[PDB]
């Protein structure tokens, strides 16, 4: 197999707690839609999560 | 001449033997009963239903996370 480098890692990471991520995590999905949704036929209606990386 | 048994002053007490007391029976029991267990049901249906309700937005916080 081939992985991709050590780049395309270490992007700006979230970090924050659990509760604070559980906070709002209600009005933060169903608003956003484009990058997320996609990003799961992305992942379900083609499998390998080393080519969606984008 | 000193001697016991008074001229006067007696009960008797009784021989008798009662007790009967009711006692609230006879159709008055076995209502009292039923109409508190459907009181108890009735308060039900306003919580297990309610709290069907809270599950879901359990699980919401959950699906609105999770890419």
């Amino acid at each position: 197999v081939e992985l991709p480098s050590l780049e395309d890692l270490k992007v700006q990471e979230v970090k924050v707690s659990s509760s604070v991520l559980k906070a709002a995590a209600h009005h933060y999905g169903a608003q956003c839609d484009k990058p997320n949704k996609e990003f799961m036929l992305c992942r379900w209606e083609e499998k390998d999560p080393r080519r969606c990386l984008e | 001449k000193q001697d016991m048994p008074p001229v006067g002053g007696y009960g008797p007490i009784d021989y008798k033997r009662n007790l009967p007391r009711r006692g609230l029976s006879g159709y008055s029991m076995f209502a009292v009963g039923i109409g508190a267990l459907l009181f108890g049901y009735w308060s039900m249906m306003k919580w297990n239903r309610e709290r069907r309700r809270l599950q879901i937005e359990d699980f919401e916080a959950r699906i609105a996370l999770m890419p």
